[PDB]
């Protein structure tokens, strides 16, 4: 399989639904611990949305194609396909000095840990516990204190680039990302304790009111998701999954649209292959 | 020995009753149980020698099980059991038999096997003394919990090979109809039903069944069948037109139109009109949907929606579920809170208190309030449209005080004492399918009786669309005044424009910050002052009063809103929060 | 024995495990094209690491009661000639959905009912006969023999089972109660089953994970031979079914 | 089980906000008091914290029953919140020194970080100070 990291460009809103409580149209959670998350009937349906729509030429095993034909889409993936659910890996919230921050709690980079092992991937070195922060970080006012929105945390900087905040910040600049962005990254990754992450998770979300309140994730949102494998290219065979995956990754476009209001430009993101 | 006591009881109550998928079927199963109970009843009662204690089997429905003092030599005992258990399952056979040969259809081959192999039977007798009550029945009770755990039943034979019914998932799909798939074809057999012999018919071809027994695909097993089709089952009592669920929400409409039509009602009343073909319209959508007579019975839909536009009358697709059980009964009917040597008396002046509340229930319940699919003894079960359903649980509560617990208050060894009973009402959308309302209203009535060892209490709960729901627990009684009430008083004034709702999304937003992970903000003070501020600020002058008596209003509104007292009584900060919120919900999906 | 691990409220049927280990061994080879030694003998549900075992339904309510036999007195219609009743008469609600001491249950096999607390998430398996990858998330590892170390004795149902009569083993013979189960004879005496399940292939009728069987020693057996006869043995009907690991009992 | 960080400094904030609101309505001139709680963050976010402070300072009155002693009242207030609200940012200064002299010898980040958190602590005591005087 492959992970592919999705990562917000604007504010992204599937839609829940509907509810009898404070805001009229959620978004989608986890159904046990309200940590948001994507509708794999909605990324699938989007990025088949972008495969129908897109038009180009690849090259696959041995011939070459324009993957606009409708046959190819048809059967590769869907009418069904030799090809989850998307997963919150980092959140933005407001910080005194550095503008935002990134914060994940263990247990996330736990179940990241436990979701990449099944690509082969091995990080090797051990997820950095709770409470700590990059060696470089820019977060910091009298040493030992961030304030994240209107509170405080106390934390404590790793004193070498070999511990394990720095070495999961360095991993994830250089894999996430293809300027401002990587070189940021690789400083402002906090990891809070986790019952507090829930808190932000829960009450710090965008919500529009145009009388009805909407809700909507914020952008630099980074979500991690899995794509395994298992006529046109049918070739000699398929041997193990090397066809539909070499397809899949070669198709997948650089701008997706997910979730609804896409009209008023809602809902763009950018997909990358790990 | 010559003299013995009875217990009669059919063991499938809950699953089977619950196995629907239009009001219909819920209402014929209930029919079903109730018919078998009253054949075996009036079988013993019209042969031999015996007197019935619980139900008054000259009652419309009978609940599932029923006891009697029989009195026979102990060696002839055995027979009359046989005899019960064999009349009837020859009922039931009997309207399998005749609901077959009602629609004039040749018989398709299982049907034998799936019928009479989904009911059982059961009694226990017990030695009768005439000396100590109490002793015989809790022994007789006992046995007769105990004995029903010996399960027994019979595998299903081999020849079961089938694609399940889209109502149970247990049994070979022995009817159908051919969709627009195919135009025609005899593969359906041999592909899509994966079966020998299961009759269908073609979606153009229908001339032997008419639509209410079928629609698209919909597989039926032997008993889906039997559960369907028995408005021809001939059995006089059975009422021929049922509301749906769709129909029961529309119940305030066609009231109001009425007073304002009155060649309208004709056709209203005919039922010849597609009850949910109106809310289709409603969302700009066309009739090719729903294939229908056409002999301008789409005009008379039309007609209907036009007219209903016209005249300014709103509608919601919410409906209502409401059921309530009587609270701890085995320990009333057992005599441990009844006087020492008056437990034989007060065992026939509860049933025909319980007979007189179930007439009365009865009675009251009726359109355009909702109806009553079954109401018996303790039991009850009826949709309610959502314009009324506070009312009747008031309605309904009070009269069970005044029918049944204070007339016996004489009986009660302590006057402290009352007999009452916990509901639960579920909310749900008209397309949400009827069994998963049916489960979670159940679940919501099991749970609101666990609020304290006194139960007295009732929920309230919305089925979200993706399948979870927001409950609310409370007594009956706040300090001398109805819940209910209040829940009225304040839904009113949000309707007439006289209170806006702001002061429950503000609520929430600033309480929801101090709630800790379960929810107890310990601080009355706070809270009693938010309250009090935000309540103060919400509400609204109108056109006709002046700038004096408004000050007046304004102060005598919030003290009988009693927000402090249902804050002090919630048994928690986010009960009184779902509360208002399920209050807010309520008053929006009426007129205002 | 390499017994699985796989990872994510109802631990599925047997029915479902074969057909899962079976698809992922052609997966690996697909040339075999067109298994026959596979045989299980165990399904377990652990979300702890001690594995977790159903609460019996003889057993009846925070805390659990045990039942006693009682031939009754009354005259009813019942096929058993004895019900369950309790020593003492109380409240007696029977426990839905509990689960048995996850490791003391033993002590309530083996008679130890002092007190049997029990709450009001990964599968595993138990394999044999045939090897796949050593890796829903699922390992493979090894073990030797370890399994639930064990005139009339009860019969646990750890596994849904399928008989042929329906509820009676098809050596017992309802004339009397009477028949041979693998051998080891016996005699029905009462019994405690849940709310039947139903589980192309033909749909039967399965008795729950928690039913209870007694028995009287038909005959005289060695104690090793009855010992061993039926504890962690597959006990069904149809010889196909026993392999595919429907009836796990205990003794 | 314990608390998140996230609510522990709410709790604080309502219960100290309340007690303030109390305190000022004993007073004889509640009105006043409550008039001019309600013009602080305006002032806050038109000048700085800086200014507004000194300005407050400016007309305090020594008496307690003149019409300035609602500014005494809330400048000593606001002293008693920055003590141990920031967790140790200005604690070290306010103990030998008039808030306001401290006020004005801070970089950046943690004006910053006060002024926060005097506009968090008065959203609370505005609004009890609204409600428990009319
Ligand atoms: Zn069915």
């Amino acid at each position: 399989a492959r992970p592919f990291f999705i990562i917000c460009e604007t504010p992204l809103h599937c839609g829940s639904g509907n509810d009898i409580g404070n805001v009229d149209l959620p978004i989608q959670r986890e159904r046990h611990t309200d940590f948001p998350k994507i509708e794999a009937s909605s990324l699938k349906g989007g990025i088949r949305e972008a495969f129908e729509e897109a038009d180009k030429d690849i090259k696959v095993g041995s011939l070459t194609i324009n993957i606009s034909d409708k046959s190819t889409i048809s059967l590769a993936f869907g009418p069904a396909g030799a090809l989850t659910d998307a997963r919150i890996l980092l959140f933005p919230v407001k910080s005194m000095k550095g503008v935002f921050a990134w914060v994940t709690c263990p247990q996330v980079l736990e179940r990241f840990k436990s979701d990449l092992n099944l690509c082969g991937v091995n990080l090797g070195f051990e997820m950095p516990q709770a409470n700590t922060a990059p060696k470089d970080c820019s977060l910091f006012i009298n040493g030992n204190k961030i304030v994240l929105e209107e509170y405080t945390f106390e934390i404590a900087r790793d004193r070498d680039e070999s511990g394990n905040c720095t070495s999961l910040a360095n991993w994830l600049s250089e894999n996430l990302f293809l300027q401002f962005w990587k070189e940021k990254i690789k400083k402002d990754i906090v990891v809070i304790s986790d019952d507090e992450f829930r808190d932000f998770v829960t009450l710090s979300t965008e919500v529009i009111t145009r009388l009805f309140t909407e809700e909507y994730l914020p952008t630099d949102t980074v979500l991690y998701s899995l794509a395994l494998t298992t006529g046109i290219f049918k070739q000699d065979s398929a041997n193990e999954e090397d066809m539909v995956m070499e397809f899949f990754t070669t198709g997948l476009p650089e701008i997706i649209q997910l979730g609804g209001n896409a009209t008023i430009g809602k809902g763009i993101a950018r997909v990358k292959i790990l | 020995e010559n003299k013995f006591l009875f217990l009669f009881t059919i063991t499938p109550v809950q699953s089977f009753i619950n196995q629907a998928r239009k009001a219909q079927d819920l209402y014929a199963g209930s029919f079903m149980l109730s018919h078998f109970s009253k054949a075996a009843a009036n079988k013993l009662k019209m042969e031999f020698d015996c007197e019935i204690i619980f139900p008054d089997i000259a009652n419309n429905s009978i609940p599932n099980r029923f006891a009697a003092v029989v009195n026979v030599n102990e060696n002839e005992a055995q027979a009359v059991g046989d005899s019960l258990q064999k009349a009837v399952e020859a009922e039931i056979k009997r309207i399998g038999d005749s609901v077959i040969n009602g629609l004039k259809i040749n018989k398709p081959n299982g049907f034998d096997e799936q019928l009479s192999s989904y009911f059982t039977v059961s009694y226990l007798f017990v030695p009768y003394n005439e000396d100590d009550y109490k002793q015989c029945y809790s022994e007789l009770e006992s046995l007769m919990g105990a004995i029903k755990s010996v399960r027994a039943f019979s595998q299903y034979p081999d020849s079961e090979r089938g694609r399940k019914c889209s109502i149970c998932g247990e049994r070979n799909v022995k009817f159908y109809r051919m969709a627009e798939n195919e135009k025609d074809i005899e593969r359906i057999k041999k592909l899509k039903l994966f079966s020998n012999d299961v009759y269908a018919v073609k979606n153009s071809d229908y001339r032997e069944l008419g639509p209410r027994y079928l629609q698209a695909g919909e597989g039926l097993c032997g008993v889906c069948f039997t559960k369907r089709g028995l408005d021809r089952a001939g059995i006089p009592e059975y009422k021929a037109k049922f509301p749906s669920t769709s129909k029961i929400a529309l119940f305030d409409a066609f009231k109001q139109l009425r007073e304002k039509r009155g060649d309208l009602g004709t056709i209203i009343d005919s039922d010849n009109y597609e009850p949910q073909g109106i809310f289709a319209l409603k969302n700009n959508k066309n009739l090719d949907d729903f294939p229908e007579l056409s002999e301008m019975e789409k005009k008379n839909t039309r007609e209907l929606y036009e007219a209903m536009e016209d005249y300014k009358i709103s509608y919601s697709p919410y409906y209502a579920v409401m059921l309530f059980d009587g609270d701890s009964m085995g320990e009333w009917l057992s005599g441990n809170k009844i006087k020492d040597e008056k437990l034989k008396e007060f065992h026939k002046e509860l049933t025909k208190k319980l007979g007189e509340f179930a007439n009365a229930v009865r009675d009251t319940i009726k359109e355009p309030l909702g109806v009553t699919v079954y109401a018996g003894g303790e039991d009850f079960l009826g949709f309610f449209n959502i314009k009324y359903l506070l009312e009747g649980m008031k309605h309904l509560r009070n009269k069970f005080n005044e029918l049944v617990n204070l007339p016996l208050k004489d009986f009660y060894a302590d006057n402290t004492y009352n007999m009452t009973f916990s509901a639960g009402a579920v909310i749900a959308h008209i397309k949400t399918p009827l069994s998963e309302v049916l489960n979670w209203a159940r679940k919501v009535e099991q749970e609101a009786k666990d609020i304290d060892d006194t139960k007295d209490a009732f929920a309230i709960a919305v089925l979200k669309h993706s399948g979870e729901i927001e409950k609310t627990v409370f007594k009956w009684r706040v300090n001398d005044t109805y819940t209910t009430d209040l829940m009225s008083k304040i839904v009113t004034e949000i309707n007439n424009d006289r209170l806006s709702n702001t002061f429950i999304k503000k609520l929430n937003q600033e309480l929801i910050k101090l709630l800790d992970k379960d929810g107890n903000y310990r601080d009355d003070n706070i809270i009693k002052a938010e309250i009090k501020r935000l309540l103060m600020r919400s509400f609204m002058k109108t056109k006709d009063e002046d700038e004096d008596a408004f000050k007046k209003r304004k102060a005598e509104t919030a003290k009988e809103l009693q927000l402090h007292n249902l804050l002090i009584h919630s048994n928690g900060v986010r009960n009184f929060l779902n509360f208002l919120n399920i209050t807010d919900f309520i008053a929006r999906q009426a007129k205002g | 024995m390499k017994r699985i691990t796989i990872n994510a409220i109802s631990l599925p049927y047997p029915s479902m495990i074969y057909g899962v280990l079976r698809s992922l061994y052609f997966s690996h080879n697909i040339s075999m094209l067109k298994t026959r030694n596979l045989k299980i003998k165990g399904i377990y549900l652990k979300r702890a690491s001690d594995l977790l075992f159903p609460v019996p339904m003889d057993c009846v309510v925070e805390k659990l009661i045990p039942l006693m036999p009682v031939k009754a007195q009354c005259i009813s219609n019942c096929k058993t000639s004895a019900v369950l009743r309790p020593e003492k008469g109380e409240q007696i609600e029977s426990a839905e959905d509990g689960w048995i001491d996850k490791a003391a249950m033993e002590e309530y096999l083996n008679g130890i009912y002092e007190n049997m607390s029990y709450s009001k998430t990964t599968i595993v398996v138990d394999i044999d006969g045939l090897e796949i990858p050593d890796a829903a998330s699922f390992k493979a590892i090894d073990i030797d023999e370890t399994s639930i170390l064990q005139e009339k004795i009860k019969l646990y149902i750890a596994t849904p089972a399928i008989f042929k009569k329906g509820w009676l083993p098809q050596t017992i013979d309802d004339r009397d109660l009477e028949g041979e189960i693998n051998g080891i004879g016996l005699k029905l005496i009462t019994a405690a089953i849940g709310r039947p399940l139903y589980v192309p292939k033909p749909m039967k009728r399965a008795v729950p994970a928690g039913s209870v069987y007694y028995f009287e020693i038909h005959g005289q057996y060695s104690n090793e031979q009855i010992i061993n006869a039926l504890h962690d043995k597959a006990i069904s009907d149809r010889e196909q079914d026993r392999q595919q690991g429907f009836g796990i009992a205990y003794v | 089980n314990n608390l998140t960080i996230q609510k522990s400094i709410e709790r604080q904030r309502a219960a100290f906000a309340y007690k303030c609101a109390e305190a000022g309505k004993s007073i004889t001139k509640s009105k006043e008091y409550k008039a001019y709680v309600k013009n602080i963050p305006m002032l806050i976010k038109t000048n700085g914290i800086g200014a507004t402070f000194a300005f407050v300072k400016a007309k305090s009155e020594a008496d307690v029953d003149k019409s300035g002693y609602a500014y005494k009242l809330i400048y000593e207030q606001t002293t008693e919140w920055l003590k141990q609200e920031p967790k140790g940012l200005i604690y070290e200064k306010l103990n030998n020194t008039d808030m306001v002299k401290a006020l004005v010898e801070l970089d950046s980040d943690k004006y910053r970080a006060v002024t926060n958190e005097v506009l968090a602590l008065f959203v609370w005591l505005k609004r009890f100070a609204e409600g428990l005087i009319e």
